[PDB]
RNA sequence: UGAAGACAUUGUCAGGUGGGGAGUUCCUUUAGUCCCUCGAAAUUUGAGGCUAGAGGAGAAAAGUUACCACA
RNA sequence: GACCCUGUUGAGCUUGACUCUAGUUUGACAUUGUGAAAAGACAUAGGAGGUGUAGAAUAGGUGGGAGCUUCGGCGCCAGUG
């Protein structure tokens, strides 16, 4: 375990924000003197509470194997990915918003890109290629993609057309089981 | 505290305020397992009849 | 041999050992009756000498075949809601419109609802996928209310391999404080850690370290939660090789380990304080070697603790003497759970306050 | 063994169909993305999540097999047995 | 948020202002409904952290983890109006 | 000279970790004497210890796959 | 189409020395006082106690013990353990 240098903090601050807006929230201290921090382990960057950094350093770090909250991981070549693991990070300051009915809901949780005949609710000036996090009718966050096409585009697109290229979805907790 | 020099009435109000957040912890702890739907309130109805206001942090002081 | 004609010698056995007195033969004793009582108990349910002889003795005659006639019968599916997601009324009432039959799983739990049948897999239903209900088990809900954390403390679960019992401290705890989630395996770790992000916990630590090597890692823990491994003589349905699998040699090892375990979980914890300084041992067996036996050890050698109310409403007492143990007498503070009178998986639960 | 199960007994989707979810999506198809797996296989769970390393091969439902005809040599007899797991296939890491 | 901070602020303003301010709630609790009711009931209260009332920001409060109990002082409030406000802003929540 | 207060702060030993700074080039398996210690139960075990085989230039990156995507 | 290979990428596995130490962290001890109200453990001197099953019955336990007797009840023996 070893905190993030500086390029690899612009990295993943930079994935960060194409999906979230008030990224100074996140690092912003608590109310009994205490913040969040990032924390490198295996490859792995993971949302953690200062404190419990400080208190996980007694683990050893061939025996330590989660800590906080697990964003993702930096590739090989160098490239911060995000993972499922990140979802309750993306939906509490999500930029841009999609909602599924059912019928999209289930396809999206098997690995599918949203259609048009699934979308239930957009969100308003969306540009073509951006960051959205997926929710159902009942307000659940399902996941996060890339948005297809604008917004004002979209919507003269027809029924079978993608509308959102999915990245992560919660099925993938399936898989790791 | 940067005013006057009435250390006396900063120390008044400084263990007014102490006293204050203790009487406030006291009825959080106490108010967790409540139940306050707008249909049934009786449990609030009923909350501290059996208490009187000397046990509280704040009638401690006042006292 | 013919195993209906098993069982009916399996009820006339039983039927004359309550009726003795009057209803007898010549000149055999109760002595043979009850062995034979042995041999039909074990042909008919499939068990070795050794455990069903234990468990013979455990139990009285009539609640014992019960006791056996319950551990082939599966048992109830129960979910566990998410505090940290929902509340009980929307899971029941959204999974109801998906079609899962609920009922609360009692008046015991807040928490817990029960599942009759279901249209779509319980495991893949969109509100699993997010993180609003576990598969557990009635039994696990049981130590973490006896080990009632509260919130800015931290914690230490010595065993969370499946992971409901952490993620219900970190319900409990609202995802305030510390938890030390510990696994001595690798891989069954990785499936916690999947159970923590599903169920959406931020508060937790997971090591992979043997437990008994915890006050000399870090200490110091307000809470400390223990479910030993055990021969599991209350899981045997779910785990069928309990029932041959387990002889002389196995009972003598398990309660050496378990004992070893609680040491370590009392060296752990934190007597002063400011707010709790419990330890609860649990433990899914039936057998006295690996409760109350284990108990008395720790009383015995750690003269710091001592046991307190387990605060769970249903359970039977523990037990205060047996073949010729003579235990503290504090231990009827614990309780037992057996699945022919509750509902729920044979288990153990203890209870300690350190003073020093 | 027969009369022993006797008296014990008187005691989700398809890859397929996620298949084809999945490619309603993904409209434009590529040519030969699917890979049937024409050999027989054992899978076990009914619905479990795979790697993208392996969500390409589709084993159908028809070629699964659960039980097999297993031969002890010293107790020379034959018993209809499930399978638990398949350890090693002599001819290719990937099957 | 504002919500929770109103009934605050309708505890320690004068009559009128609190009468405005009842008034508000009223028509907020009207319009959007559900999105504040669990506010108002208690099982519906969220268990994911603990309420904090100072925070710098609208979201870094988890308003939803709390719930109003500043009906219990406005309903033996000294004016007849206040009592009244009070009671019409139950009266919408249970019509909900 | 006034304020707070027997709590902090600080100091000393024993440890855990240390992808950071400076310098230099322990666990697990196997067979054995039933040889010593520790823990457990009493009419026996488990873990260490000993004998000699096997696993673990160096934070820059490197190796590897009948797998995936693109060329 | 399938087969073999190469390059980039993704998913995964393994390696990435040793000794001190910054940082971080656990336990014990020291400053360091006076009172008062409680709680625990140590000291005696007492009092009262033992119900898992079977056993008629609420068997702390350990040793002798086949005879004791407010002289009629017990014992032993047979059980049950």
């Amino acid at each position: 375990m070893r905190p993030l240098t500086d390029q690899e903090m612009k990295i993943v601050l930079d994935k960060l924000a194409n999906y979230m807006t008030d990224l100074k929230s996140l690092i912003a201290p608590l109310e009994d003197g205490d913040r969040y921090v990032f924390r490198m382990q295996k490859d792995r960057v993971y949302y953690v509470k200062l404190s419990i950094a400080n208190i996980a350093t007694c683990v050893a770090r061939d025996k330590l194997l989660s800590l906080g909250t697990c964003l993702g991981k930096m590739t090989k070549s160098g490239k911060f990915r995000l993972h499922i693991t990140a979802l309750p990070i993306l939906a509490q300051n999500a930029r841009y918003k999609i909602w599924v009915k059912d019928n999209g809901a289930q396809p999206f949780l098997y690995g599918s890109n949203i259609v048009k005949a699934h979308v239930g609710r957009w969100t308003e000036d969306c540009p073509e290629h951006s960051g959205c996090v997926v929710y159902n009718m009942a307000d659940i966050p399902l996941g996060f993609g890339v948005t297809a096409r604008s917004t004002a585009e979209a919507r003269r697109l027809d029924p079978t057309g993608i509308v959102c290229f999915r990245q992560a979805d919660c099925g993938e907790y399936l898989r790791d089981e | 505290r940067k005013g006057n020099k009435n250390a006396k009435l900063g120390s008044s109000l400084v263990v007014l305020v102490q006293k204050l957040e203790m009487n406030a912890k006291f009825i959080e702890e106490r108010r967790a397992k409540v139940d306050f739907a707008p249909k049934d309130r009786a449990q609030v109805d009923a909350f501290l009849k059996d208490l009187e206001w000397e046990k509280t942090p704040l009638g401690a002081y006042v006292v | 041999p013919d195993l209906q004609m098993l069982r009916t010698r399996i009820t006339d056995t039983i039927r004359v050992l309550e009726d003795f007195q009057n209803l007898a033969e010549e000149g055999r004793s109760r002595a043979e009756y009850t062995n034979q009582l042995l041999k039909d108990i074990c042909a008919y349910y499939g068990y070795n000498e050794y455990l069903a002889e234990k468990l013979l003795n455990l139990f009285p005659p009539r609640e014992a075949f019960a006791f056996f006639e319950a551990n082939e019968t599966p048992r109830p599916v129960v979910i566990r809601t998410n505090t940290l997601r929902t509340h009980r009324r929307d899971l029941a009432q959204a999974l109801i419109n998906r079609g899962v039959t609920l009922e609360p799983v009692g008046k015991w739990s807040k928490v817990g609802l029960q599942v009759f049948d279901s249209k779509v897999p319980l495991g893949a239903t969109p509100e699993y996928l997010a993180g609003h209900y576990i598969l557990q088990a009635a039994s696990s809900f049981l130590p973490v209310m006896a080990l009632c954390p509260q919130e800015n403390e931290r914690c230490l679960d010595m065993a969370a391999a499946p992971g409901g019992k952490t993620t219900h401290m970190a319900a409990l705890m609202k995802n305030t404080g510390v938890i030390f989630a510990n696994d001595p395996s690798k891989s069954r770790a990785k499936g916690l850690i999947g159970n923590i992000h599903r169920l959406g916990v931020r508060n937790t630590i997971v090591c992979n370290y043997d437990a008994r090597e915890f006050p000399r890692v870090i200490g110091g823990f307000d809470r400390v939660l223990l479910d030993a491994p055990c021969s599991g003589t209350g899981v045997i349905c779910k785990d069928p090789s309990v029932k041959t699998n387990r002889d002389a040699k196995d009972f003598m090892q398990l309660p050496h380990t378990q004992k070893q375990l609680l040491l370590a979980a009392i060296d752990s914890c934190n007597h002063a304080s400011k707010t709790g300084g419990y330890i609860v041992y649990s433990t899914c067996s039936v057998c006295v070697e690996e409760n109350e036996e284990v108990v008395n050890y720790a009383l015995s050698r750690r003269p710091n603790v001592k046991l307190v109310e387990t605060g769970l409403p249903f359970g039977k007492e523990g037990f205060t003497s047996y073949m010729g143990k003579t235990f503290h007498p504090s231990l009827k503070l614990t309780r037992r759970f057996y699945p022919h009178l509750y509902n729920v998986d044979g288990f153990f639960v203890a209870k300690f306050k350190k003073i020093g | 063994i027969k009369n022993k199960r006797a008296e014990k007994a008187a005691r989700g989707i398809s890859e397929e169909e996620m298949f084809k979810v999945v490619k309603t999506g993904k409209k434009t198809h590529k040519k030969g993305w699917k890979r049937i797996v024409t050999k027989p296989t054992f899978v076990g769970p009914d619905f479990t999540r795979r790697p993208v390393k392996y969500e390409r091969f589709i084993r159908p439902m028809g070629l699964r097999y659960k039980k097999a005809n297993v031969t002890h040599p010293t107790l020379n007899v034959t018993v209809q047995l499930p399978i638990l797991s398949v350890k090693k296939n002599p001819s290719n890491p990937l099957y | 948020a504002f919500c929770k901070q109103l009934m605050t602020l309708a505890l320690q303003v004068p009559e009128k202002s609190s009468q405005a301010i009842l008034g508000l709630l009223q028509d907020v609790v009207h319009t959007h409904g559900r999105k504040v009711a669990a506010l108002w009931n208690t099982e519906e209260r969220k268990g994911d952290g603990t309420y904090k009332p100072l925070s710098e920001t609208v979201e870094g409060s988890n308003p939803f983890t709390t719930t109003i109990w500043e009906g219990e002082l406005l309903r033996k409030h000294y004016c007849p109006k206040v009592r009244e406000g009070l009671k019409a802003m139950e009266k919408e929540l249970r019509s909900i």
